[PDB]
């Protein structure tokens, strides 16, 4: 599937988890739309923090 | 054929219906969680 | 007793160890009202003797 999620409102923490557990064992491609992030490019050295 | 045990007017000693268990305890009860709607002001009332 | 999948590849040729297999034929199922589960048990070894 290509399950797309518009809003995480009534996400029962049990079934809110079960989707992620299905991504790793069924190649499920999921989506979120209400998330904001300011990620930035990092050099080869100094890895991840 | 066979008149009911009532309306016949004599005392008697007959059978019943039973079960085995404590019946009321299973070690549990309905266990539900409730996720709150996020914040106020954005809740929809208008469904008529 | 539980063994590992790395030791099953390095065990000496003529050294026989014992690895127990779970029966579990008679086991009472859970009640109607209880918490659910999320993507559980994976089993890794199987006898083929039998």
């Amino acid at each position: 599937v290509h399950m797309t999620i518009n809003e995480r409102a009534g996400m029962s923490k049990l079934v809110a988890d079960n989707i992620i557990a299905s991504v790793i064992k069924s190649n499920w491609v999921v989506d979120i739309h209400d998330i904001e992030y300011t990620a930035e490019v990092m050099t080869p050295s100094e890895g991840y923090t | 054929v066979g008149i009911p045990k009532l309306e016949v007017d004599h005392i008697s000693f007959s059978n019943v219906v039973s079960m085995m268990t404590a019946n009321i305890r299973t070690g549990d009860d309905m266990a539900v969680e409730r996720v709150n709607p996020d914040d106020v002001r954005a809740i929809n009332i208008r469904n008529a | 007793q539980h063994v590992d999948a790395e030791s099953i590849m390095t065990a000496p040729k003529g050294k026989l160890f014992h690895l127990q297999f779970m029966d579990g034929l008679l086991r009472p199922e859970p009640s109607a009202f209880d918490p659910p589960a999320s993507g559980e048990d994976m089993r890794l070894i199987y006898p083929l003797q039998p």
